[PDB]
């Protein structure tokens, strides 16, 4: 009854590692509506161009 | 000369593959020239000797 008692709702993810905390500075415009932030994207000329 | 290349989308659905396609565009180069009038008198040739 020490350990059996649990089974919680949540991630867990024990002994688990990924994920580059590094990350990537890359420019990107971000909105503020509502109360959320949001990416505001029009990719045309990146990709579907020529 | 030019070598300009095109990109492409990988696709599905009943198409298909596309071929991806170079273009060899060449211009010939086109030549012109000007020019100016500058004339000198009689005299100064004369001084000059």
């Amino acid at each position: 009854t020490l350990n059996i008692p649990s089974i919680p709702p949540q991630s867990n993810s024990d002994s688990t590692t990924a994920g580059l905390p590094v990350n990537a500075r890359v420019p990107a415009d971000l909105v503020i509506v509502g109360d959320k932030l949001v990416f505001l994207e029009a990719l045309e000329r990146r990709v579907y161009q020529a | 000369q030019f070598e300009v290349q095109q990109p492409m989308i990988a696709r599905d659905g009943p198409h298909p593959v596309d071929q991806p396609v170079h273009n060899y565009m060449v211009k010939r180069i086109h030549k012109r020239s000007l020019s100016a009038a500058f004339a000198i008198a009689s005299e100064a040739l004369s001084l000059l000797s």
